């Protein structure tokens, strides 16, 4: 209820700031790709008759 | 070592490995640990120097 947080500005700051610090942990530490692992995993078997 | 003649180097291994990836991951922690102590306390109190 927003009444709550109203009255009680510095609890909804320190949400804001709890949010904000978790987000930039986190960027830091997530992989960057063009693009996800779309592709089908695949399984090589190689065998030799020389 | 770096002090040894050209073509020699070095490596380290086991416990020291850890040691030499785990720098400063104390200290960030602590510092970590005592922003969300401060924010946790501020919630509580409702009071940014309390
Ligand atoms: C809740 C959501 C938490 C998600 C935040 C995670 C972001 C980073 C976590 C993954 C990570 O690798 O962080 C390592 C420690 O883990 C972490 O530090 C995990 C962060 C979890 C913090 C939760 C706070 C404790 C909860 C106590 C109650 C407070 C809750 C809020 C009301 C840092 O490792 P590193 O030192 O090597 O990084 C060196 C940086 N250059």
């Amino acid at each position: 209820m927003s009444q709550f947080f109203i009255r009680r500005p510095v609890f909804a700051w320190v949400i804001a700031i709890f949010i904000i610090i978790f987000g930039l942990l986190s960027i830091p530490k997530l992989p960057i790709a063009r693009f996800p692992s779309v592709a089908p995993p695949q399984v090589n078997i190689s065998a030799t008759y020389p | 070592i770096a002090k040894l003649p050209k073509g020699i180097g070095y490596e380290w291994t086991g416990i020291s490995l850890q040691e030499k990836q785990s720098e400063s991951q104390m200290a960030f922690l602590l510092g970590l640990s005592m922003l969300v102590v401060f924010l946790v306390l501020a919630a509580l109190y409702e009071s940014w120097a309390i």
